[PDB]
């Protein structure tokens, strides 16, 4: 909205324009009261079976494993795509029950609409958080990987809305912690790159 | 490549402000060389006007009174 | 339950029983100490060891040896306090007995004479305060625990990246306690090379040959022998039924009358089979196997005595025949598999340019000092010297148990140095793994990592301090004339006292205590740095240290770590780790015997712990502690699983052993994203100490462990009763049983009263009992800076609620109600030590004096007569704190000022204004003036004032205690005469003073009360000596720096508020800069009418994923909501009935708790009491993953009739019309973190300049302007800024000529600039034209 | 002579009792990386300063808050000419003395200089030239910088609790150079990529989006208005809710 | 097994006199292998549309560090995946050329229900948990 205003009116104008969108934007947001409790965190109602079936799932290869039916190496890689797999159905759960299920009338019968849930409006409008974060509220927050990179195949089951255990939050370390170091490098890496660039140019 | 690239430079002064100091004087005191500024590195270790920008009006006004009458 | 826990009592969730309750927590700091200085009747680590090392000193074997007897600590000079005022560091005298012996010419050991030298000094050794600091120069500092490679040998890899080939590496490392490094390493080739320290390679048989070794010992040594028979003729060969596997027939090989393989049929189970079962010893060969064939040992011709074949040299069909005529039977040869034992030893002794030992020993030299000639005596002492020597060579204890360990040895201790024999066992051990038996270490498993700590790092101080002092010794022994000299003119103090005053004084392990805050000094001396000393380099290392590994669990905490350039390489202690007896890191278990879980904890280092399989802390036992499932959550080796109910060896102790003390103190951190849970550890260490020590309505239950065991809080020595409650002092008047014998008497606490932080704050204790309580032992007395009832407070919490308020919170900006300022409860107190020195310069003296140029009375009405300002006086910017003068003569002034001196009378002075001034918008309070005067100027006129005031004041304080005490020791004396001789009033009619006399009849009464008598008079003597002492060091001269005459601290108290700028943040990660304060007016508010005190961002939550900030709001909601129920009944004055009815019921809760609680409290004078400390709100505890579910948490909601949601309906202040849905609010522990904006905020018009380069420079703390680097002048190049950048590198900054013209223009009202060239680039021209290169400025 | 020169290609010529090589002439030059002076810093400042930053929203786009005491110090040669062509000041040591006693008299006279006077604010990692912005000055009672929301995209600051520096246009150049050039109104659009930089950050998203927003059933369904204007005085006045369906009169 | 069910194969099921490998037998694997292969495309595809997203937009310094974290565990095993593809497409190779269903290393057939469970099995269960050893000895 704001590009096309430039290409139609020219730089004042928008300036201006832009200054009434922040100055109504903060005021009506204000009004609005939106805001964010426990009870806006909404698990899937589903989510302790989806485990269960994978966990199941697991149970299967499991038995092929100590069989001879399936390999050792080959065992690891197995379970891993089916907890990857059940992750990616816990997400899309709780994002088709969070996104519309405030189900509410007009006049006649029965109708629904997209949600009016606090913390969903913030990740639909593009405020802040996204469903992959969000992810790790209310559904399981995915797998993680051991200081070696080799992704654990007992992934983390609990979210933040649940408490995490001992076991689980100490997996979550590692990632933390490769994340800041990375992204100390990864500054470090964009600032050489950007260095050299300008003294060639 | 991008940094091989940028390593050759017309002026001398610029290569001595990230290059390898030492070794860029040497090679370039017993050339005779001169550096006519030009650049923009060379003008701000200088203190003069960039020649670009506001400033390419005067380099560019300046340098046409060289070379000259 | 106790006396201190009976007045407040946290409420706490959590179903897992504490096992074992938190240990001190400073045991690190305080165990390492203690063991270095102290007396052991044996080598064990400490003075005594590093002693008995150096010694005896002999001199150069000219038999006049000097051996160490033993060593005395003095007393202090100054105690804690005293030391801290003045400046001096808090050190002992160290006095050694030392024994010089002669042995007469040549006297068959025994001695001419000798002389038992009573102790010399050699310097003072600073001491540890009871709190794990050191003072250096009054100022706390500490010395951070540190994590370095344990000794011993280490067998690495480096894989991959090498040379693009792959094909690995092996590399063997023996890393000793002291001496030089030994390395082993392989190549490309196979070959087997050495070298020293990180030194030139070499070829690694040279060191063989050093130790005696000859080519035929080497091959005996690493090689089997393959032994060939020459039996008729041509060749047999004797075979081991094993060695033909891995290999295929090279032959019709037969043997037995029976053709077992042909040619070329691999030789497999099927014919090694055969050939062990059948026993094949012997069979007949052809010539031409042995022509590839390596030949042991040496064989000469028995005829002419000539050599045949040198050892290790390849023999051929034809080689044979040579020593085949020559009558030789046997030919030795090496065993050579490439899959099994590698033909590696001998290929290195083709590399070897040496060949005997001197050989070796000189290419030894010529490697560490290369350019200088090698001599006989050289190479074989310095070799011998390398890892052979007593003196210059340990491995240590730890390091001689990796050694035995790692190599599968059952001795755990022997040598401290190499052997012969250890050496070539390494050797052995690594050849081994590179054949593909046994793996490598690796440097991060913290069985390999060993910590130190100021105990033993102070040990190898004193080590070197004495090796530099023994050259001298040795030195002298060598002249020293007969009965003259005596053992202490050799040892000079400096060269001991220095190498440990560096130490203390500037290291990278000794810093300034980061002392804002009772856990910021608790987390620092529980400290990792893997930096410094004999650790790794951040450039170094790599990415494997600094990450969190396995071994890291109860050990190492993983969340709190600096976030900055050197992450993972600091790291913070565990609560319940402790450190091993050999050095490691070791954590508590319990011994699950059989399928019961016991409680018998046994401590179990890194390299224990993996082979158990250890339970899970959250396990669910019940009846006699037997398992409920019958399948567990346990980890094992390295990983994690489910197990079986009776496979579990050990389990977990508390849910909280595998963090820190930082880390633990977060509640519902389970709930919070680990990164932000990082920030959370890492910036409440950064809390400024409030005004009013709140307490945190949402807790953990850490908070008691951490106040009392960091020193800022006054912990009961002796349980009792008070007898007075100053809000000086408190005197507890003991109890009968922990009262000791004589002396009797009471334990009086004398209070650290208000007094400047590392980090300017401000540390106060405050007296938290009354009149005549009852304490017993271990009870909390006073609490410290932001301790409140003896539980950690480290702010303040606030009712807080979530939702945008018109952008005020935009990021994580905080929107800060007035109440709240207006309430001074974020307001933080801040002292900062100013001093003014008169020193002593080339043209004079500077003296202190009130005479001050060129100043009105305005000035010099807060300043005294002396010249000092007064105490009590509230000063702002530019006051004069102390009038000084520095000698100016003869300024040359010019006309226009001549001609105004003329016109305006003023006799302009020989004397320059020096004042000491209040620095520029900080304005505060002087609270106290110290003066320090040289040993023998003449104390002024104020100084004499208050050295008498100290006096005065000292007198007090000494005579006081002895009135308490004697009334507390007469009081026991009254007692003891009761008991066969009661004469209640008949005795305290007459002087009490005439009590001492009295009797008692045959009994051990007699005895006790002869007891009182010799400690009472020594209280009579002490209390003089205190006196003495404590006078003859307020008025002995204080001594200075050279040129410095006397100097003046002034204390100042400032008391800021709080105001936009200043960084505050929850504990979970939640940073915020306070953006604008708002009117209580324009304030949220509830239809209760009670306006909210913050007003925070809900976007800072969900991207963020700190999801227990959330939950510590709506249970911090609950907690506040008990408070108005029992705040409402206690303004009813309903009676102990309604109110303990309502008490039981918050305390218990749902069900399955740990808490237990009344009715036994008395149920009258102690309920009453507690009901009070609620009302503001009622403490709850949720442990670290042991914490509060939220139906607990929505079920103590209904209690405190609030709503289960957490969230009510809010109304707009300034509109007055509802907000739409219902907001979150609730009562959020907050800190204010020292980023106080009026401590960051800098502006500089035009200021002070460089010298050498006349650029900005901060000089009058008007600080030096922003620098404006690379990146910001890139900015300006990509605008057209062309005018903008020349004046931001010249006459703002560089140009000398510049800067003047443009100012004097600015204020002509011009806008121009007359830039000319920067003197950075001037000097340059100059610096290169002064090597040899002529650079000129061509043309026009 | 060559340890003078560049000691280090020699074995290294010790300083005088001191462990540490002495810096030789190529040292004084030589660096990391080449000449210290031109590397940065980079060399620092006079007329400039820093402090933590802060929001205010209720900016307009082309301007900045800035603390009354810094705009102070930073303009100090410009107040003591402003206070004595108005003679308000007899010489220059008397302006010194004016707003060093913070005579009331000098706040009004501050506000003349600052007003069409742009300044400089540049916040930590300078990446792009709109690292570096220019605005108007608006004096503030506080010690903290107040910083438009909508740059806060292009310099990537949050409020964790981050400082700027501030820098002031000299010259009668550097002034007119900041205006038509670094001015935050005439830098709206990224120079990587045509599209806006100065989008809506998050807080104002929210606000627009539950605004322009609709629901099945509440206050004011289906109700028919003159136009925008009567629009707002229906739901001002909590006749309509702010998301019902309604057909009005726009143009 | 969800990788049975993304395709609408069930479980073979190997009848009295059925000879070995047949026609019918291939038939079945091939549509395993390119419905794995087609929802394996699928993920690489999907993924990236959240990973553009996310690289656009400029975390806060705070949270760079947590963004980062996620997206390290879905670009390694995105590498798996294309691993896999390349296993899968090698597998897929196997069935064309007729050389399915026996011991890479020595003769011996690999079982029928064993394929069924992961159609990428290259060797029996000797050589293959063999083959296992010898790596932690070649390897560690
Ligand atoms: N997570 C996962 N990985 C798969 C999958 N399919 C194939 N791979 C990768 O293929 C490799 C293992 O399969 P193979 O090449 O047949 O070798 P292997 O089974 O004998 O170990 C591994 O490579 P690698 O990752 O490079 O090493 P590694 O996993 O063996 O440690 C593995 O990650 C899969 O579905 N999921
Ligand atoms: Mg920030
Ligand atoms: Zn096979």
């Amino acid at each position: 909205m704001l590009n096309t205003c430039y290409r139609i009116l020219g730089l004042k104008p928008t300036v201006i324009f832009a200054d009434q969108i922040m100055y109504t934007g903060f005021a009506y947001a204000a009004r609005s009261g939106a805001s964010v409790g426990i009870d806006d965190m909404v698990i899937p109602e589903k989510k302790h079976e989806i485990i269960s079936e994978a966990e199941a799932e697991v149970a299967e290869i499991q038995e092929q494993f100590q069989s001879g039916l399936v390999t050792a190496g080959e065992r690891y890689n197995k379970v891993i795509d089916i907890w990857a797999a059940a992750n990616d159905r816990v997400s899309k759960a709780m994002m088709d029950n969070l996104q519309t299920e405030t189900v509410i009338n007009r006049d006649g019968q029965e109708e629904k609409q997209v949600s009016f849930n606090s913390i969903y409006m913030m990740a639909d409008s593009g405020a802040r958080g996204s469903a992959a974060q969000i992810r790790q509220l209310a559904g399981m927050r995915g797998l993680m990987a051991k200081p070696d990179g080799s992704i654990i195949e007992t992934p983390i089951t609990a979210n933040f809305r649940e408490g995490l255990n001992v076991l689980q939050y100490f997996i979550s370390t590692h990632g933390a912690r490769k994340g800041l170091a990375d992204t100390a490098l990864k500054t470090a890496n964009s600032g050489y790159l950007t260095r050299r660039l300008v003294d060639v140019a | 490549g991008i940094t091989k690239a940028s390593l050759a430079t017309e002026s001398f002064i610029s290569a001595a402000s990230f290059q390898e100091t030492t070794r860029v004087l040497t090679e370039a005191a017993v050339a005779g060389k001169r550096d006519e500024l030009r650049g923009l590195k060379e003008n701000v270790i200088v203190g003069r006007l960039i020649p670009a920008g506001t400033g390419y009006a005067y380099h560019q006004d300046r340098m046409r009174r060289r070379a000259a009458g | 339950y106790s006396y201190t826990e009976k007045k407040r009592i946290r409420k706490d969730f959590g179903k897992r029983p504490q096992v074992l309750d938190v240990p001190y927590l400073l045991s690190i700091q305080l165990d390492s100490f203690q063991k270095f200085i102290e007396q052991d009747p044996e080598g064990q680590y400490g003075l005594e060891a590093a002693f008995r090392s150096v010694f005896p000193i002999q001199s150069y074997s000219g038999n006049s040896e000097l051996q160490y007897v033993s060593y005395r600590l003095g007393e202090p000079v100054f105690d804690v306090q005293e030391c801290q005022i003045r400046g001096v560091t808090y050190s002992a005298p160290l006095r050694v007995k030392l024994r010089l012996v002669i042995y007469e010419r040549e006297a068959p050991e025994g001695t001419v004479k000798d002389i038992k030298e009573q102790e010399v000094y050699m310097g003072e050794i600073p001491l540890m305060t009871d709190n794990g600091t050191f003072v250096i120069n009054g100022t706390e500092r500490v010395i951070v625990s540190q994590l370095h490679r344990s000794p011993g040998v280490f067998f690495d890899s480096d894989k991959g990246k090498t040379h693009s080939s792959g094909k690995v590496l092996y590399n063997a490392r023996i890393i000793p306690y002291r001496g030089s490094w030994l390395d082993f390493e392989f190549d490309p080739k196979d070959n087997l090379f050495v070298r020293i320290d990180r030194r030139r390679k070499l070829p690694a048989t040279i060191i063989l040959r050093a130790l005696n070794y000859t080519t035929e010992q080497i091959l005996d040594l690493f090689f089997e022998k393959v032994i060939f028979e020459i039996r008729d003729n041509k060749l047999q060969m004797e075979l081991v039924p094993e060695r033909l596997r891995g290999e295929t027939a090279s032959f019709d090989i037969e043997a037995n009358g029976k053709v077992y393989v042909e040619k070329g049929r691999r030789i497999t189970a099927r014919h090694i089979r055969q050939l062990e079962k059948d026993d094949v010893k012997l069979i007949e060969v052809p010539v031409e196997y042995i022509a590839g064939k390596v030949v042991a040992k040496d064989y000469i011709d028995e005829s002419t005595g000539e050599l045949i074949c040198a050892a290790n040299m390849e023999l051929s069909l034809d080689l044979l025949a040579k020593l085949s005529q020559s009558g030789h039977k046997r030919i030795e040869t090496l065993f050579t598999n490439d899959l099994d034992h590698g033909p590696y030893i001998s290929e290195t002794l083709r590399v070897d340019p040496t060949n005997d030992r001197l050989s070796a020993l000189v290419e030894i030299y010529r490697m560490m000092r290369p350019g200088e000639p090698p001599t006989r005596e050289a190479a074989e002492s310095l070799f011998e010297n390398l890892f052979f020597s007593e003196d210059r060579y340990d491995l240590s204890a730890v390091g001689r148990m990796k050694f035995n360990r790692s190599l599968l040895r059952e001795e755990i201790e022997g040598s401290g140095i190499l052997s012969k024999d250890d050496i070539i066992d390494v050797m052995k051990k690594l050849i081994d793994i590179r054949n593909g038996k046994g793996e490598v270490d690796d440097i991060d498993h913290l069985g390999n990592r060993r910590i130190r700590s100021v105990g033993e790092m102070a040990e190898n101080q004193f080590r070197v301090g004495l090796v530099r002092v023994e050259r001298a010794v040795k030195e002298r022994l060598s002249l020293g004339d007969l009965d003259t000299l005596m053992p202490q003119d050799m040892i000079n103090a400096k060269p001991i006292s220095a190498a440990v005053k560096e130490f203390f004084g500037s290291s990278q392990l000794s810093q300034f205590m980061d002392q804002n805050n009772p856990l910021s000094e608790i987390t620092h001396k529980r400290r990792i740095s893997a930096l410094g000393p004999g650790g790794l380099t951040r450039e170094r290392a790599g990415f494997e240290v600094r990450d969190v590994h396995p071994t890291h669990y109860g050990r190492v905490c993983p969340i709190e770590t600096p976030e900055g350039p050197n992450i993972g390489l600091i790291n913070s202690l565990s609560v319940y780790a402790q450190t091993n007896e050999y050095g490691f890191l070791e954590t508590p278990y319990r011994k699950v015997t059989d399928g019961v879980v016991t409680d018998e904890i046994h401590y179990l280092s890194a390299i224990e712990e993996g082979n158990y399989v250890i339970a899970q802390a959250n396990s669910n036992l019940d009846e006699e502690g037997h398992f409920v499932e019958d399948l567990v959550t346990c980890r094992s080796k390295g990983e994690s699983s489910l197990f079986s109910r009776d496979q579990v060896d050990y389990m977990d102790v508390s849910t909280q052993q595998v963090v820190s003390v930082g880390a633990s103190l977060i509640p519902f951190l389970e709930h919070d994203d680990a990164n932000r849970a990082l920030m959370g550890a890492n910036m409440q260490r950064q809390a400024v100490p409030t005004l009013r020590a709140d307490k945190p309505l949402v807790g953990t239950g850490m908070e008691r462990a951490v106040a009392v065991d960091s020193g800022v809080t006054a912990v009961a020595k002796r349980g009792g009763v008070v007898q007075y409650v100053d809000a000086s002092r408190i005197v507890i008047k003991v109890n009968e049983d922990e009262m000791y014998p004589g002396e009797a008497g009471i334990d009086i606490y004398n209070l650290t009263k208000y007094t400047r932080s590392n980090q300017n704050t401000c540390i106060n204790q405050m007296p938290c009992v009354s009149l005549g309580e009852p304490v017993e032992r271990g009870d909390v007395l006073a609490d410290g800076p932001s301790t409140d009832l003896g539980e950690l407070a480290l702010g303040q919490n606030m009712r807080v609620a979530f939702m945008p308020w018109n952008g005020y919170n935009f990021e994580d900006s905080i929107l800060v109600s007035e109440r709240v300022v207006q309430e001074d409860r974020f307001t933080t107190i801040h002292i900062q030590e100013l001093a003014c020195v008169s020193r002593d310069t080339k043209l004079g003296p500077e003296e202190i004096t009130a005479d001050i140029p060129n100043v009105g009375e305005a000035a010099l009405s807060k300043l005294d007569e002396s010249g000092i300002v007064y105490i009590g006086a509230e000063v702002t910017g530019g006051d004069i704190l102390v009038g000084k003068v520095t000698p100016k003569g003869e300024t040359q002034l010019t006309p226009e000022e001549k001609l105004l001196r003329a016109i305006f009378g003023e006799k302009a002075s020989d004397v320059k204004d020096s004042s000491l001034r209040v620095p520029n918008g900080v304005s505060g309070t002087v609270i106290d003036v110290q003066v320090f005067t040289r040993d023998g100027v003449e104390k002024d006129k104020r100084a004499l004032e208050i050295e008498e005031m100290q006096l005065k004041q000292a007198k007090k304080d000494l005579s006081e205690e002895l009135q308490i005490l004697e009334a507390g020791l007469f009081s026991r004396i009254r007692a003891v005469l009761v008991a066969g001789g009661v004469e209640a009033e008949k005795l305290d009619k007459l002087p009490r003073d005439r009590w001492l006399e009295l009797g008692l009849t045959d009994e051990e009464k007699q005895n006790q009360l002869e007891q009182l008598a010799e400690q009472y008079d020594e209280l009579k003597h002490e209390f003089e000596k205190k006196l003495e002492a404590k006078r003859r060091k307020i008025t002995q001269g204080d001594d200075l720096a050279p040129g410095v005459l006397k100097i003046v601290k002034v204390y100042l108290a400032v008391k800021r508020r709080i105001q936009p700028g200043d960084k505050m943040a929850g504990r979970h990660g939640n940073k915020g800069v306070i953006s604008k304060i708002n009117p209580i007016e324009d304030m949220p508010y509830d239809e209760n009418g009670t306006p909210v005190d913050i007003v925070l961002n809900p976007l800072g939550v969900p991207s963020r994923m700190n999801i227990g900030q959330i939950l510590e709001t709506h249970l911090g909601m609950a907690a506040k909501g008990i408070g108005d129920k029992i705040n409402a009944m206690l303004k009813q004055q309903q009676e102990v009935a309604k109110l303990r009815e309502f008490i039981q019921r918050a305390y218990d809760l749902g069900a399955d708790v740990r808490q237990k609680v009344d009715l036994s409290t008395f149920s009258d004078e102690e309920v009453m009491r507690l009901a009070e400390n609620l009302r503001k709100g009622m403490p709850i505890a949720t442990p670290v993953f042991d914490g509060a579910k939220e139906a607990e948490i929505k079920e103590l909601l209904k209690l405190g009739d609030l709503p289960t949601s957490g969230q009510i309906r809010l109304y707009d202040g300034r509109t007055g019309e509802q907000f739409e849905r219902p907001v979150t609010v609730g009562y959020m522990y907050m800190l204010k973190l020292n980023h106080l904006v009026d401590d960051k905020m800098h502006a500089r018009s035009t200021g002070s300049y460089s010298l050498v380069t006349q650029q900005p420079l901060g000089g009058k703390a008007q600080f030096g302007g922003q620098r404006f680097g690379e990146m910001e002048v890139w900015a300006l190049e990509a605008y057209g800024a062309a005018y903008t950048l020349q004046e931001m590198l010249t006459v703002k900054s560089d140009d000398v000529n510049g800067r003047t013209k443009m100012y004097k223009n600015i204020v002509d009202g011009n806008h121009q600039m007359e830039p000319g060239m920067p003197e950075s680039f001037n000097v340059l021209l100059k610096e290169i034209r002064s090597l040899g290169i002529n650079i000129e400025l061509e043309d026009e | 002579v060559d340890a003078l020169l560049d000691n280090g290609r020699r074995g290294r010529a010790i300083t005088g009792s001191n462990k540490r090589p002495l810096k030789s002439l190529a040292d004084m030059i030589k660096g990391k990386q080449g000449r210290f002076r031109q590397n940065l810093l980079g060399k620092r400042v006079d007329y400039s300063g820093r402090s933590v930053i802060t929001v205010g929203p209720y900016l307009r786009l082309h301007q900045c808050g800035l603390p009354k005491k810094m705009a102070l110090e930073l303009f100090k040669p410009f107040i003591y000419g402003k206070l004595e062509l108005r003679g308000l000041a007899t010489t220059i040591k008397a302006a010194k003395k004016m707003v060093e006693r913070e005579e009331a008299v000098v706040w009004d006279i501050l506000d003349e200089v600052i007003r069409e006077h742009p300044v400089l604010l540049n916040r930590a990692p300078t990446l792009h030239r709109l690292g570096i912005q220019a605005f108007e000055p608006v004096l503030i009672e506080g010690k903290a910088i107040q910083l438009h929301p909508l740059v806060c995209a292009a310099y990537n600051a949050d409020f964790d609790g981050d400082q700027m520096a501030v820098h002031v246009p000299l010259t009668l150049e550097a002034q007119l150079e900041a205006r038509a050039l670094m001015m935050s109104t005439n830098n709206i659009l990224s120079p990587a990529n045509g599209e806006p930089i100065i989008v809506p950050s998050q807080d104002v998203v929210l606000g627009l989006y539950y605004m322009t927003r609709d629901c099945v059933n509440a206050k004011g369904e289906g109700m028919v208005l003159t136009g925008p204007k009567e629009a707002e005085r229906l739901y001002r006045s909590g006749l309509a809710s702010l998301h019902a369906r309604v057909k009005v009169r726009i143009t | 097994l969800s990788i049975l069910a993304i395709a609408g194969v069930e479980p073979y099921q190997e009848k009295p006199g059925e000879e070995y490998m047949n026609e019918a037998q291939l038939a079945h694997f091939r549509r395993i292998l390119e419905a794995w292969r087609n929802q394996l495309r699928d993920e690489v595809d999907r993924t990236v549309t959240h990973m553009q997203d996310e690289a656009a937009n400029f975390p806060d310094p705070v949270d760079r560090a947590a963004q980062e974290e996620e997206f390290s565990l879905e670009l390694r095993n995105r590498d798996r995946e294309r691993k896999l593809i390349k296993k899968i497409e090698k597998t897929l190779k196997k069935v064309e050329d007729e050389d399915f269903g026996y011991c890479e290393s020595c003769g011996v057939e690999i079982g029928i229900r064993r394929l069924e469970a992961r159609p990428t099995a290259d060797l029996c269960i000797d050589c293959k948990t063999l083959a296992e050893i010898r790596e932690k000895q070649m390897a560690g």
